[PDB]
């Protein structure tokens, strides 16, 4: 809290208590900006003061955490349904989020019509997702470079242990085409799990 | 004992009845200002007023000298 | 509840935290030797050449205390020795490398820099075996 | 005193300055709540109608927000949040006058002339839609389903509404048609598709086991009596202390029950519809599954809607003992329906029952606890809507959009009025014209230049159009599909200028000991 | 003028994305509309000062951040 | 990428790009619209930056390689390289590599899209602010 206390739960009246949510909204979003990525870096939360887990998923932090206020609380909200949803875009989702609210109340604010402030909002996504459709210059793994070999030859390299994309490149052409069960959910579709992949030391 | 002195008296007397007296002289005469009255330490509503009877024996009497002019009228 | 606290601020109180554990017992490892003391809550004296012991009986801390403990437990149940050992490289590290690299700036290549120190050691140790 | 002066200057300023914190209205504005309560309890709120009728304050000047809502719902059903907003317009006159060296005896009598005056002027505006005709209430209901969350359930909904509010329909534009009589009922299952007008009487309860009466016939009963049966209110000499002595006394307590149950049957019963409140037990528990076999439908410790219709509607009496058999005052039936629907929901219909020409049912369906509140919401407001032309028909412009309208024309009038009471109302005028601005203004940073833009684009338009407040642009107002009935803007004024007035008429502190 | 001045900025701004031409803001009319063909003229060189200056003036500004004063 | 024909260089990549397209866009349009954009947009060259910090090659050195190969008349999706618009997001500086598994695809990256917007509207969904005592 911040300003007046003549009320409570997290009302403050005026500019203060805007103030005080994004701020916080801000925090969550800044444990998750050096947890970006497949480079992400390892947090400690400390659970209790006996207990500790080590994490680097942007979802999975937030859900441990006190929420206390509003912002926090639809902000961690956002980050676990993502990750109910698919699991990915789960540590990216909350920093663009921290910095949209914070504009937003202030040019909705700034109205001729509220609902038209945040449909240019939706225009912006609208030509987003077009340009996504259209484009099939990068990720192309059906028209690659060598198909799938080329898309699991770079995929291996940018995940090296050793000398990878060579060997490990063809299993993952064998894989995906080994499962002759297709799961029609828009094109066909095979499950990567349906694979048996085998340790042998 | 208590006891409450010569002026002091006369004081309380004074200031006690005129308080309890703008309550019912609002809605008295001809269409002027009426009361609403405000209860929040029996029970918490607004009750709408005209009539003296309900205005002076609901609010309570604390002050000695008010007491024998609500009890009279 | 959620505290924040970012970059090298984070990074000091890791330092603070290990270096004190060390000393005594960068001292008690070796053919030659030294005694942390305890001072009991209850009174009392106990004294051993083994830090962990005494971070057990008393005094645990949020970053790499609570680590040392950790990893030296898993350290008796392997081979059985060099309990002692591991608490003493892990805080020398962390105390002499991150100062001087993180006021020049840059945090992920000193994490780089532990694997190649990794490699290096397993060849060069190796060949005097 | 000083009793007077300090009073008034502190209510006024405690009520007005929650409704600036609740002037955020309309549309996406403010900054969520999360609210950590007095008694330590986790609450989540939304929407403005909803708070407004739940807020809990204990400042005699802040209660009247909370009760102003709730005769709006009752009248309007319609504009709930609305009302409020623009008392507060009122409160931000008191002030300014005070100061002047108006007196506040004066300042109540000018609310009233306000009223006289805004009202007619309202109806002037106003395009005269017919309360009985199909095609205008057809797109009138749109307008508020598509303002509220619904957009896709709005298609079945317009037409359920025309057709439940004409049952009930008287032919004036006197005041008619209730939810007195229109009855609103949830059902857990059915789909927002299958939601289902009944024109007669259909109770909301509960009913025992699967496997009963869904046919014609039935004497609707409606009873205050309760059995006659050994360990009950009959005689019994056997005296218990045993489990064995237990057990003979409740078979011959409920064997002489399966033969009750067909004296109930005999009387044409297919429903039988218990007492609130119990006797000694009312019916046994023993007896409810016995009547289940008879055909005959349950509910013990019903609910008290169902009692006021029954008797109202229907003409059902209260009827003797079954020893001494029924009465016979019973009221007329020929429907005993347990509705089911996908595989859930317990539900008595009651069709050819005897009517006053008023009285419709809707059943409000949905497949899962939330689905069914989505539709309740929506259908609410959209039976409401029709219901408010009836009452007192007409079209203005919506979203509160004609009190903006109003302060142009309202200001012309005050001048021309040329009394005492002339500054007050025009001074209200141009606090009509901060509604779209106070809404907007809390939620962001760098207040002060939207604020007076909104003002310039409405009154420049002129009597007959201005911003609209459910699109924006500067575009005719009267008729878009940007309305509302006149009952709702007219009543809202007319709330507004009683509670606000009250504020102003008490003196000295009064608190009751 | 007397307008929002963040709402205007913008719109003077698709104007030199749809035509690249004069549009900009008028307080010797109190409007929005080109300037050139509302006789709004005045020389290239007040603004060719104007820009120099205040990059000069700019520079030397945000370049110093160790001041050595003396109150001697 | 089986699902959906249609790909793109996903993580912080394709926000990369579009920043500088929506606001082209957003200039274009003026007013209220140009400023809703224009807030939408320099959101998305924020998160490579950030990600870049992460394994130590930083943000200035990202934003001056990335918005270069992006031009007025390199506004193109292509099919083949003439412009760089991935990025990929181990290396944290843009190489050549058109086809890592660094890449998701657009299934993904709408719905990164849609709830970020999402976290804005809710919060202000909000009519009325009460305490409940």
């Amino acid at each position: 809290m911040e300003g007046p206390l003549s009320v409570f739960g997290d009302r403050s009246t005026g500019e203060t208590i805007r103030s005080q949510n994004v701020m916080a909204a801000a925090s969550i979003a800044n444990i998750v900006k050096s947890s970006l990525g497949p480079v992400g870096l390892d947090k400690m939360l400390v659970d209790d003061i006996g207990d500790v887990t080590i994490t680097n998923d942007g979802a999975t932090i937030l859900k441990l955490l006190e929420v206390e206020h509003p912002a926090a609380k639809v902000l961690c909200e956002l980050a676990d349904l993502q990750d109910k949803e698919v699991g990915d875009g789960t540590t990216s989702v909350v920093i663009i989020a921290a910095e949209l609210l914070k504009n937003a109340d202030e040019l909705v604010k700034q109205k001729i019509h509220p609902t038209s402030v945040i449909s240019g909002y939706r225009l912006a996504c609208k030509e987003a997702v077009r340009y996504i459709n259209e484009n099939l210059i990068v990720n192309t793994d059906e028209l690659g470079r060598d198909c799938l070999i080329n898309a699991a030859k770079t995929s291996m390299s940018s995940k090296i242990i050793g000398i990878n994309g060579d060997f490990f490149a063809n299993m993952v052409v064998d894989a995906v085409l080994a499962i002759k069960y297709t799961d029609i959910r828009g094109q066909p579709r095979y499950p990567v799990n349906s694979v048996n992949i085998l340790k042998a030391h | 004992a208590d006891e409450e002195r010569a002026e002091t008296a006369r004081l309380t007397s004074f200031i006690g009845a005129i308080a309890i007296g703008d309550l019912v002289k609002s809605t008295l005469g001809p269409k002027g200002m009426d009361k609403i009255l405000l209860s929040s330490g029996r029970d918490a509503s607004l009750m709408v007023t005209n009539d003296g009877a309900t205005i002076l024996k609901n609010i309570g009497v604390d002050n000695p000298a008010a007491k024998v002019l609500v009890d009279m009228s | 509840n959620t505290k924040r606290e970012s970059g090298r601020k984070v990074q000091s109180g890791n330092i603070n935290a290990a270096k004190t554990i060390a000393d005594i017992i960068r001292t008690c490892l070796g053919p030659k030797s030294m005694m942390k003391m305890l001072l009991d809550p209850m009174g009392g004296i106990v004294m051993t050449n083994d830090g962990n012991a005494i971070l057990r009986e008393i005094q645990v801390q949020h970053p790499a205390a609570k680590s040392m403990i950790e990893i030296s437990r898993t350290q008796d149940e392997e081979v059985g020795d060099g309990t002692t050992s591991v608490i003493i490289l892990a805080g020398e590290m962390l105390s002499v490398a991150e100062h001087f690299l993180e006021q020049q700036m840059h945090p992920t290549v000193v994490i780089s820099a532990y694997r190649k120190a990794l490699d290096d050691m397993i060849s060069t140790l190796k060949k005097i075996s | 005193r000083d009793k007077p002066a300090q009073i008034r200057f502190s209510n006024i300023s405690a009520a007005k300055a929650v409704a600036d914190a609740i002037r955020t209205s309309l549309g996406p504005k403010g900054m969520d709540k999360m609210i950590q309560d007095g008694k330590g309890d986790v609450t989540i709120t939304n929407d403005g109608a909803t708070i407004l009728k739940q807020m809990q304050v204990l400042h005699p000047a802040a209660r009247m927000l909370v009760e102003l809502s709730k005769a709006q719902d009752i009248e309007a059903g319609d504009g709930t949040t609305s009302v409020v907003i623009i008392a507060g317009s009122l409160l931000d006159s008191c002030t300014k006058l005070l100061q002047k060296g108006i007196h506040p005896t004066i300042i109540s009598e000018s609310f009233q002339k306000a009223l006289e005056k805004g009202i007619e002027i309202l109806t002037d505006m106003s395009r005269p839609v017919e309360l009985s005709d199909r095609e205008t209430l057809l797109n009138s209901a749109t307008t508020s389903l598509n303002s509220k969350v619904v957009s896709q359930y709005s298609s079945l909904l317009s037409p359920m509404s025309v057709n439940a509010v004409m049952k009930v329909i008287d032919p004036a534009t006197a005041t008619s048609v209730d939810l007195r009589d229109i009855k609103i009922v949830k059902k857990l299952g059915g789909t927002i598709d299958d939601c289902e007008l009944v024109e007669g009487l259909v109770l909301t309860q509960k009913v025992s086991n699967s496997g009963i009466t869904r046919v014609e016939k039935a004497k609707i009963g409606l009873i205050q009596f309760c059995l006659s049966a050994p360990k009950t209110d009959m005689d019994n000499q056997i005296v218990v202390s045993d489990y064995a002595q237990m057990d003979r006394v409740l078979r011959e307590e409920r064997a002489y029950i399966l033969n009750l149950v067909k004296q109930i049957k005999k009387t044409g019963c297919n429903v039988l519809l218990i007492q609130k409140s119990i006797l000694r037990d009312a019916l046994s528990d023993l007896a409810l599954h016995f009547l289940n076999k008879m055909k005959i439908m349950v509910i013990k410790d019903i609910e008290r809607e169902d009692i006021e219709f029954i008797c109202k509607t229907i003409g059902t009496k209260p009827v003797a003992h079954i020893d001494q058999f029924t009465a016979d005052m019973l009221g007329s039936a020929e429907l005993a329906e347990e509705v089911n629907l996908n595989g859930s929901g317990k539900l008595l219909k009651i069709t050819g029952c005897a009517s006053p020409g008023k009285t419709v049912t809707i059943v409000v369906r949905g497949s899962n606890k939330l689905v069914i509140e989505e539709a309740e919401r929506s259908i609410h407001d959209a039976l409401c809507v029709i219901r408010c032309l009836v009452k007192k028909r007409a079209l203005i412009a919506g979203g509160g959009a004609p009190e903006i309208e109003l302060a142009l024309r309202l200001t012309e009038y005050s001048r021309t009025l040329s009394g005492m009471e002339s500054y007050c109302v025009r001074a209200f005028a141009d606090a009509m014209e901060v509604i779209p601005s106070t809404l907007a203004e809390n939620a962001g940073l760098n207040p002060i230049s939207t604020v007076t833009e909104l003002r310039n684009r409405h009154a420049q338009g002129e009597k007959t159009a201005g911003i609209n407040v459910r699109k924006g642009g500067i575009s005719n107002i009267l008729e878009e599909l940007v309305v509302q009935p006149l009952l709702v803007s007219v009543s809202a004024l007319t709330l507004a200028t009683e509670t606000v007035r009250s504020i102003l008429k008490i003196d000295d502190v009064v608190n009751t000991r | 003028a007397g307008f929002d001045a963040t709402n205007i900025l913008n719109k003077l701004r698709a104007r030199h994305a749809q035509g690249g031409t004069w549009y900009g803001v008028d307080i010797n009319n109190e409007d929005i509309a080109d300037n050139f063909e509302a006789f709004v003229w005045e020389p290239a060189m007040v603004r060719i000062n104007a820009l120099t200056a205040a990059s000069e003036a700019a520079c030397l500004i945000v370049s110093v951040d160790e001041t050595i004063k003396n109150p001697r | 990428v089986l699902e959906s024909k249609s790909v793109v260089p996903g993580g912080g990549a394709v926000e990369a790009a579009l920043s500088i397209y929506l606001e082209n866009y957003a200039t274009s349009m003026g007013s209220r619209e140009q400023l809703a954009i224009a807030e939408f947009a320099r959101s998305l060259l924020v998160i490579p930056n950030t990600l870049a910090v992460n394994a130590a090659q930083d943000s200035t050195d990202l934003v001056a390689k990335l918005r270069a190969f992006h031009n007025e008349a390199q506004v193109n999706p292509e099919r083949k390289n003439l412009k760089w618009i991935g990025l990929d997001l181990s290396n944290g500086k843009p190489r050549d590599n058109k086809q890592a598994g660094v890449f998701e695809p657009t299934i993904v990256k709408v719905k990164s899209l849609k709830f970020a917007t999402e976290a804005a509207i809710t919060i202000l969904r909000i009519d009325d602010l009460i305490k409940l005592h």
